[PDB]
């Protein structure tokens, strides 16, 4: 019904200037790691209020991924701002 | 077609098979001949007639595998026609007998110069 | 969408020239927004207001041509025969390509927009006139 | 160190062979879900400051086309409620499938990517990995195929022919027009795949050849256009002959097998009595030839040899299986009418 | 058939395989051979062609025009000695070869036995045509050639396998030409121009109209040291001769919109042959007679109502010859004298008294004296285009004077004094000079004799 | 090209061979 | 040295053909000071291989079996004739530079795999570092010019990753105002006349520019004095092992770093310098000129067209 | 010093650039020879605590 | 040796000559034509096909 | 005393023996097949 139109317009929270700028890069990276919960409760009920009885694991696997890969990614994010100190998106050297 | 993710089912049992000297299995390999000559000039070998163990092990390769593969390819265009015709042969309203006429019939243009 | 067009090619057909150019003022003035969609993502624009006038002047500019080129057809295609046959539909291409040309000075554009715009107006027209289908299925 | 990277390497086509075998739309999440995590280490080896201000610009634009995907696999899991693997059942998925899935194998937009990523991996050995994914993703295409919107599939890619085209001809450093003109080539085979979808896979695997074999070659130090010019005094002339023998090749005139993908192609693009189309995409991949020509006028001109630059030794790099690609990347087309009825 | 396709491939190691300098007279010796088999089983009928195979008729069509095909390669190894001679073996082991990877194709084509073996195979040069030019070219202008000479031959041919996988499955089927007893008409559409004109302006652009010949002098100005392939261009364009299978049928009722193509290279027939009255250049000079009575050719294949094919044939390999020779001169004489300026050369015809004889009857057969096949090839011309409209016999009538004017300003240009300053000069036309001259003007007059055995079917 | 031999084609022998070859 | 994946996991070395005794070590010398006198006669006491010093010959003193041949197809700028100084010329007294370069390297390089092969100590002559004594002096008097001075120095930057320094670096026992009458006293015919300018300025050079590594981790050892001499030549023996053994490495760079076990840093050294056809693989040239150092395309390029000759003489068949 | 024009200006042109063929906007840089090393380089000395009074 | 390189080639010639009648067998199919064109009772049409 | 390896030559010689060998223990098995099952 209601619950389904939200969360939905949660699930626009890719706006995507905010999804890779601007700078403070780990507020990009952070819409990204809360992308999730929209994909997640959204697949959380739709299972739910209907018996599936079986595909109720795949809520799990669809977090143990999200935080696994995303993690990964957060890395380089290390990367980055160890040799510089500030992420700040702004920095474009390799080009074209 | 059917028995899935075979190469070759058991009913190409009831084809030639595509036996040897056809001009293509001796082409397979010939590219590969033109492949072993190659396969010492890069390096210089110097030889452009280098050992015959590389020199061949290619043409033993090709044709084999040449001869292998056209096994199924003459299969396939097999299933093809076969499961047209005995589609062509149902229906025969989809497929009409044309009538017979000689020229004492058909007017064409008639555009000369 | 689609159907712009589908009253667009259905009613008037060579008359009433009036809505003919209304219409057809609306495609060459919508897709001058979408070239002012890129214009300002792709290319820099730091302009509160500065910037907003340039997106509008550049909007406007491609908006230009449209209008009068409904025009330049379905008067002639009005005023010879009352049909548009493929070389009525010509006229539109050559003169409209003209605005952008009297924009921008001419010389190594003005004669080109009348020439390939030119060109490439007539094909319309002759297209769905033999019955031509770019996009299609068995 | 040298176990794990044939372990790592390893696990990438693991990757994709669960995506090829599946019949289960998570699985076909998880399947190319774990190659943005296990590609990325590859791209390190050297740590430079470029690589890692790239991989870091893949990432992220593989993550969101991934994790777009799974939006679109759960919108149907609404409407139907059945999983597997079939046309959408629902318009707002397989829209929101082609063209957010269009990210990973970059088509006509959603390129400011391919050249930002392919130039400056430091590691040019390869690289050639990146024929993987174009491979990945196909194999969705295939099986999805009889939904499409249709008038997107052609507009991405009518869209894309042209702009891969005109990209490079502009450019020099010779990673990137390789990485230009392989949009180019995305625009063949996704142009034709709602038509007689087998005839899309002869223009894929006789891709993998070529610019498979053009990078085995691009690997003695070859880097910029300019030390391709260095290349005939000095490392060996049959060289030449071969870049030569292909890069007109891969472009594409009747005698090669460059031919063959289109020569076949539009037996099928029309037939279906379109005939307006395929002209502009045949007649666009025309000054896609541009790049190759006056590429090869690098070469075979003896142009100003280096500099006093003595190379008296011989090589020991791994030429693995190019002693025999180009004598199957230009001799086939005399063989076979076998490709639309060999794979099939 | 196989007879000539295999010796002529076998040919291939019977270069390469041989010793050092022994090369060129080892292949020039064989090459010459395989004019007996070229004759050997050709020249059969006549009436109800000759087909003797499922893929090829080897040429049967009364358009036999093969056997030229297969003089002009060893014409080229005592054409292309001269300056060749000073790079590497290994190289020079090349450059025949390709040269034969072009004589291969040439035999393939002019048979084909249809349509799609031709186009394959009518764009299958341009490979080995294109890496003669770049390579051992003279100038650095060269390398705009290899576009030019792209980009025309390849831009427009595309719209022909646009058009030929149109009526493959259209029509039945074109495997063969052999079987047209089914053709229905052309009437008319906004479609079938389209088709008309996509069957059509691909072969154009190779025979030139006045418009989209910009690459023809491009390429021939500055192009390989003997002519060496530049004989063999003057091959590949009189091949446009397909137009002769195709605009006989498949389509035939089209004229509506023949006359832009009339009148369009109708005038310039009268053009481009007077724009070559003032060049400097001498290897220009020629370029632009080639284009002239060659373009005739285009106002003979359109009209239909034969005498057009008892004459347009005997062009085709009328200056098939003439125009060869003519670059076969003008590159001795630049062996000596290094500029191809033609101000530069005067004062010749004392100094080479026997090559006197050589100019003038080369120069004598654009005047087309009346016994020669030339005027016996345009008096068929003029007769049916007379016949179209009476009006005709102007232009075409002062593209005869014209051109006389236009050929000895070439020759009397030769008689002067000139001592000048030359110390060069010296050699008195060693044989191969005056030898690969020959083999030309013996064979051409001789035809005159029985002159029937170049003729269409009409 | 003239030590004072005759010559047509190259050096000395074959090319009184090359003749021959050329002109039977 | 590692061979291929396939000769490495299985066995390596890493420490175990590193005894302690590996200790890469280099000399540095004037001009005509400690070229052959001193570092020569150390290889035992602590069986060290050593090296020769340079010369343009020095890549045909590899490849054979061997014999040097002529100059033409080994170009340079053919040492005696320089001593011209020619600030006019053709030129060149840079192309010199860069075959001098040219193999400035492959010593460097091929001493790198000898001791992952052995672990023999290895001494040198003047290591790549040390080179750049001769600019000051080659800059300085007139005879090159700008932009063939940065051009190597374009070149230094790119060259130099991968190489860990040498320990127990050792400036030379200098004459001060002397070898002036060395380069007098000893013949060298076309060592000569040349003056103050590349006298004077390069002893100023030497230590104020050299000083870096001095400083930098390997430790130093330094002399100014006529030479060793059979006074601190043991002295250099023993006791050069005595600051070479327990305070040795300062940072020490050559330990094969962090991935010392036989990994990224520590093999990758090793396959860096076998088949050493990629370690001069970015000295070859720039975009185009550079003014000095060329070699048209066939004029005088013809010069590989005689070197040409089947450039693989012997190989027989069957095998 | 005849057959043809491999000449002296030829390389250059095709030198490492964005190569403007009708118009010059923004280059980018030779790019680095060597693995690509042109960016700054980040050390902090250390940290300054007093281990104090206390 | 003896110069296989030499004349030894021609022999190309019969080579393919003889493949050109390897077809003729065949091309048989038509022994019956109207055209004179007989193979009526004569051993001529025998021979050659 | 010419030093291959002397270790895999003949391998590929040896290899080309099974193949061949094995090719036409395919093909002479599979022609009578055809009569076999037609
Ligand atoms: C064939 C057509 C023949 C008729 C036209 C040729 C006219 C005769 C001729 O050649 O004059 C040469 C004569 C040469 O003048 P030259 O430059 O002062 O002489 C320089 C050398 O002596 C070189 O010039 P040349 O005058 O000494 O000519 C050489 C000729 C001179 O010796 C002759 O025998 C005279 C040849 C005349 C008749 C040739 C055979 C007629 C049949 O020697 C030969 O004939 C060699 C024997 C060839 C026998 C061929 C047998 C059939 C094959 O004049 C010409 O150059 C123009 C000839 C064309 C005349 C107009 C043709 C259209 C009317
Ligand atoms: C557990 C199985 C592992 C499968 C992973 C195999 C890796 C696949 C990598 C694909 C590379 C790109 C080539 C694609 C062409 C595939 C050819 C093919 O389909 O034939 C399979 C063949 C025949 O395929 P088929 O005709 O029987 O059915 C599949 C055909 N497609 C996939 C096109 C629908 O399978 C065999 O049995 C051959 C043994
Ligand atoms: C087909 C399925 C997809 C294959 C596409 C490419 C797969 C390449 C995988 C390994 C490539 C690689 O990284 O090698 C680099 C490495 C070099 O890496 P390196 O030089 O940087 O360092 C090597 C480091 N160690 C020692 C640890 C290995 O090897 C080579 O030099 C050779 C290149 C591989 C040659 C390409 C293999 C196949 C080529 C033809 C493909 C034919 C496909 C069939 C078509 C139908
Ligand atoms: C073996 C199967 C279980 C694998 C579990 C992971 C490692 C478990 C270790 C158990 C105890 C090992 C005892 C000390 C380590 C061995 C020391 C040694 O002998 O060095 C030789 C070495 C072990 O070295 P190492 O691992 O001890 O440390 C050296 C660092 N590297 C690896 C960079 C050289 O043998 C090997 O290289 C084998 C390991 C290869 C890489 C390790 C990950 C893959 C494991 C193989 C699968
Ligand atoms: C006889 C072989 C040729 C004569 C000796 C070969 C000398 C040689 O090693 O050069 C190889 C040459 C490469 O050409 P290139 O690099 O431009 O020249 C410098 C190389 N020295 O040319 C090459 O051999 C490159 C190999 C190309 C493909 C092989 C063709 C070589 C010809 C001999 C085998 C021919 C087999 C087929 C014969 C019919 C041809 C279809
Ligand atoms: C066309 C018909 C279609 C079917 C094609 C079938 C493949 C043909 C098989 C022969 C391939 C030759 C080859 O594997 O590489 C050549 C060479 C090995 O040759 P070899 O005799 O072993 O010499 C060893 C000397 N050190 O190898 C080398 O050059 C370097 C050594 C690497 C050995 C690799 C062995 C791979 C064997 C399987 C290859 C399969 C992939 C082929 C890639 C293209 C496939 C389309
Ligand atoms: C210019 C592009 C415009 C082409 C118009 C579309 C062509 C076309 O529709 O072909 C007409 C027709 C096929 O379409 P259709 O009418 O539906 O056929 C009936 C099927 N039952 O019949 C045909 O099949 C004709 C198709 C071949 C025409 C392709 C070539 C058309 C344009 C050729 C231009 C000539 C050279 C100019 C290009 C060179 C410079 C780039």
């Amino acid at each position: 019904s209601m619950v389904y139109m939200n969360i939905m317009m949660a699930f626009t929270v890719s706006l995507v200037g905010l999804l890779m700028y601007r700078s403070h890069l780990m507020s990009s990276l952070l819409c990204l790691e809360g992308m999730m919960l929209s994909l997640f409760v959204m697949a959380a009920l739709t299972i739910l209020n209907s018996h599936f009885t079986l595909a109720s694991m795949m809520p799990i696997i669809l977090l143990v991924f999200a935080a696994c890969e995303a993690a990964l990614g957060l890395s380089l994010l290390v990367m980055v701002s160890n040799t510089y100190g500030t992420d700040y998106v702004q920095n474009l050297n390799l080009l074209q | 077609g059917r028995a899935t993710f075979q190469f070759l089912p058991d009913e190409a049992r009831s084809l030639p098979p595509p036996k040897l000297t056809d001009p293509r299995l001796a082409f397979v390999g010939f590219l590969g001949y033109c492949s072993g000559l190659i396969d010492n000039a890069i390096r210089r070998r110097p030889v452009l007639l280098a050992g015959l163990h590389r020199q061949l092990l290619y043409i033993t390769s090709f044709v084999f595998v040449g001869y292998y593969l056209l096994k199924r390819q003459d299969y396939m265009y097999a299933v093809r026609d076969h499961d047209m015709f005995s589609y062509i042969k149902s229906h025969p309203e989809d497929f009409p007998e044309k009538d017979k006429k000689t020229y004492g019939e058909v007017f064409e243009e008639f555009h000369p110069v | 969408a689609k159907t712009v067009l589908r009253q667009y090619w259905d009613i008037p057909e060579g008359t009433e020239c009036h809505r003919k150019t209304y219409a057809t003022t609306s495609i060459g003035g919508a897709a001058g927004l979408v070239v002012s969609a890129y214009s300002v993502a792709l290319k820099t624009p730091t302009s509160f207001l500065e910037g907003v006038a340039r997106t509008g002047r550049y909007t406007f500019t491609a908006a230009a041509i449209g209008a009068i080129f409904g025009l330049t057809s379905c008067i002639s295609a009005q005023v010879r025969e009352k049909p548009d046959d493929p070389l009525n539909y010509l006229i539109g291409g050559c003169a409209g390509g003209l605005i952008l040309g009297a924009r921008t000075r001419s010389y190594g554009i003005g004669a080109a927009a009348c020439a390939y715009m030119g060109l490439t107006a007539a094909l319309v027209k002759m297209g769905q006139l033999e019955g031509w289908q770019v996009f299609a299925e068995p | 160190n040298p176990i794990i990277f044939i372990i790592i390497l390893l696990t990438i086509m693991l990757g994709t062979i669960i995506v090829m075998i599946s019949s289960h739309w998570l699985l076909v999440w998880i399947g190319f879900e774990m190659n943005m995590l296990a590609i990325i280490p590859i791209m390190m080896k050297n740590h430079n400051p470029r690589a890692t201000e790239a991989s870091t610009k893949y990432f992220l634009t593989q993550s969101t086309a991934s994790m777009l995907l799974m939006m679109a696999v759960i919108i149907n899991l609404m409407f139907s409620g059945q999983w597997t693997v079939m046309k959408l059942f629902n318009p707002m998925a397989s829209m929101l499938m082609t063209m957010a899935l269009a990210m990973k194998l970059g088509m006509a937009p959603f390129h400011f990517w391919v050249p930002e990523v392919t130039q400056g991996i430091p590691l040019s050995s390869g690289l050639i990995l990146l024929t993987w994914q174009k491979l990945a993703p196909m194999s969705v295409l295939y099986q999805i195929f009889p939904s499409i919107n249709l008038n997107l599939i052609l507009t991405l890619s009518v869209l894309s022919i042209l702009i891969g085209g005109w990209g490079g001809l502009n450019q020099t450093q010779l990673r990137k027009i390789m990485a230009y003109s392989s949009i180019a080539h995305m625009g063949w085979m996704t142009a034709v795949l709602p038509y007689n979808p087998t005839m899309t896979l002869l223009n894929l695997i006789i891709y993998i050849i070529m610019t498979s074999t053009m990078f085995t070659m691009f690997m003695a130090n070859s880097t910029t256009t300019t030390l391709s010019l260095s290349h005939t005094w000095n490392k060996t002339p049959i060289m030449t002959v071969l870049i030569l023998a292909t890069l007109l090749s891969m472009g594409g005139l009747p005698p090669l097998s460059g031919f063959m993908p289109k020569w076949m192609i539009i037996q099928e693009m029309t037939k279906n009595n379109s005939i307006i189309l395929p002209t502009f995409m045949a007649i666009t991949a025309l000054l896609n030839l541009y790049f190759y020509m006056r590429l090869t006028y690098s070469t075979t001109l003896t142009m100003f040899p280096s500099t006093n630059n003595m190379k008296m030794k011989w090589q020991f790099p791994l030429m693995k299986k190019m002693t025999f690609l180009p004598t199957m990347v230009v001799l086939s087309t005399m063989m076979l009418p076998l490709t639309p009825m060999l794979s099939v | 058939m196989l007879k000539y396709i295999i010796p002529t491939i076998m040919l291939m190691p019977l270069t390469w395989l041989s010793k050092n300098n022994m090369i060129w007279v080892n292949s020039t010796a064989h090459s010459l051979l395989i004019s007996f088999t070229s004759l050997l089983l050709m020249n059969q009928f006549g009436d109800n062609s000759l087909n003797f195979s499922l893929l090829f008729f080897s040429d049967s069509l009364s358009t036999p025009l093969l056997i030229l095909t297969m003089w002009l390669l060893p014409l080229m190894l005592m054409a292309s000695q001269h300056h060749l001679s000073k790079e590497n073996l290994t190289r020079k082991k090349l450059f025949i070869t390709m040269l034969i990877s072009l004589q291969l194709f040439l035999i393939m084509t002019f048979t084909a036995m249809e349509l799609i073996l031709f186009y394959i195979l009518f764009e299958a040069t341009l490979v080995p045509t294109l890496i003669i030019i770049t390579r051992w070219g003279n100038q650095t202008e060269r390398l705009n050639a290899g576009l030019y000479f792209l980009f025309y031959t390849l831009a427009g041919s595309l719209p022909l396998l646009v058009a030929l996988i149109y009526i493959q499955n259209t029509v039945g089927s074109l495997n063969f030409l052999m079987l047209q007893y089914w053709v229905q008409p052309v009437h008319n559409s906004w479609s079938n121009v389209f088709m008309w004109l996509a069957c059509m302006m691909a072969f154009m652009v190779k025979m030139p109209l006045y418009g989209l010949h910009l690459w023809l002098p491009k390429a021939h100005v500055e192009a390989p040291i003997a002519g060496s392939m530049v004989l063999a261009a003057v091959l590949l364009k009189l091949g446009g001769y397909g137009m002769l299978r195709i605009t006989l049928i498949l389509n035939p009722m089209t004229d509506f919109m023949a006359y832009p193509f009339i009148m369009l290279s109708l005038w310039g027939m009268i053009m481009t042959s007077s724009i070559c009255l003032r060049q400097t250049d001498l290897k220009s000079l020629i370029a632009y007679s080639s284009v002239s009575h060659m373009a005739l050719v285009i106002v003979a294949i359109l009209i239909q109502t034969p005498w057009s094919y008892m004459g347009a044939t005997a062009l085709m390999i009328a200056h098939g010859l003439t125009s060869s020779m003519l670059f076969c001169l003008a590159n001795s004489n630049y062996e000596r004298i290094h500029s191809r300026t033609m101000i530069l050369a005067r004062g010749l015809q004392t100094l080479l008294p026997l090559m006197a004889t050589w100019w003038l009857l080369a120069s004598l057969t654009n005047l087309a004296l009346p016994p020669t096949i030339n005027l016996i090839g345009e008096l068929f011309v003029v007769m049916s285009t007379f016949s179209w409209s009476n009006i005709t016999i102007i232009l075409m009538g002062v593209n005869m004077v014209i051109t006389a004017l236009y050929s000895l300003y070439m020759l009397i240009m030769t008689q002067r004094g000139k001592y000048t300053y030359h110390i060069n000069n010296i050699s008195p036309s060693f044989t191969r000079e005056n030898a690969l001259m020959s083999l030309h003007i013996l064979p051409l007059l001789l035809l005159t004799l029985n002159p029937k055995i170049i003729l269409g079917p009409l | 090209k003239n030590p004072d031999s005759h010559g047509y084609d190259k050096d000395p022998a074959v090319d009184i061979w090359n003749m021959r070859v050329v002109f039977f | 040295l590692q061979y291929g994946p396939l000769a490495y996991i299985l066995g390596e070395k890493a420490t175990k053909k590193m005894t302690e005794k590996s200790k890469l070590i280099t000399v540095d010398g004037n001009i005509c000071s400690g070229k052959s006198k001193l570092a020569k006669e150390i290889a035992e006491k602590l069986g060290l291989k050593h090296f020769p010093e340079a010369g343009i010959h020095y890549v045909d003193s590899t490849t054979g079996d061997g014999k040097p041949l002529p100059v033409q197809f080994s170009g340079n700028c053919s040492l005696e004739k320089f001593y011209d100084d020619p600030k006019s010329n053709d030129g060149n007294s840079y192309r010199l530079q860069a075959w001098l370069y040219a193999s400035r390297l492959l010593q460097y390089a091929d001493a790198l795999e000898h001791l992952l092969s052995t672990g023999q100590g290895v001494v040198l002559e003047r290591s790549i570092y040390s080179d750049f004594v001769f600019l000051e002096a080659m800059y300085r008097q007139g005879f090159i010019r700008k932009q063939c001075v940065d051009h190597y120095n374009q070149v230094k930057k790119v060259t130099i990753c991968e190489y860990l320094p040498p320990h127990v670096v050792v400036y030379v026992d200098v004459p001060v105002p002397e070898v002036q009458s060395r380069i007098q006293k000893k013949g060298n015919p076309h060592e000569m006349k040349i003056t103050s300018a590349y006298l004077q300025d390069i002893e100023n050079a030497y230590k104020g520019t050299f000083l870096p590594e001095m400083s930098e981790k390997c430790e130093v050892l330094q002399y100014s004095a006529w030479e060793a001499q059979d006074a601190e030549k043991v002295v250099e023996d023993i006791e050069y092992l005595k600051y070479d053994k327990g305070p040795w490495l300062d940072q020490n760079d050559r330990n094969l770093h962090k991935l010392r076990m036989l990994v990224q840093d520590k093999l990758e050294v090793l396959n860096y310098t076998s088949i050493p056809v990629f370690l001069p693989e970015v000295t070859v040239g720039a975009h185009q000129s550079d003014q000095v150092f060329q070699e048209f395309t066939e004029l005088p390029g013809r010069k590989y067209r005689a070197g040409y000759n089947e450039d693989v003489g012997d190989k027989w068949i069957w095998l | 010093a005849r057959q043809w024009q491999p000449d002296v200006e030829w390389a250059e042109q095709y030198g490492g650039a964005v190569m403007y063929p009708t118009k010059e906007t923004a280059h980018w840089k030779p790019p680095p020879w060597n693995d690509v090393d042109p960016p700054k380089d980040t050390l902090v000395s250390n940290l300054t605590l007093n281990f104090g009074p206390q | 040796r003896d110069h296989w390189v030499h004349v030894l080639v021609p022999m190309g010639f019969v080579f393919g000559y003889y493949l050109d009648r390897k077809n003729d067998e065949k091309l048989t199919a038509f022994r019956n034509k109207s055209l004179l064109y007989k193979r009526e009772l004569k051993p001529n049409e025998e021979v050659t096909w | 005393h010419g030093s291959p390896n002397w270790l895999k030559v003949g391998l590929t010689l040896g290899t080309s023996v099974f193949l061949w060998i094995y090719l036409i223990k395919q093909h002479n098995e599979d022609v009578l097949e055809y009569k076999r099952r037609n």
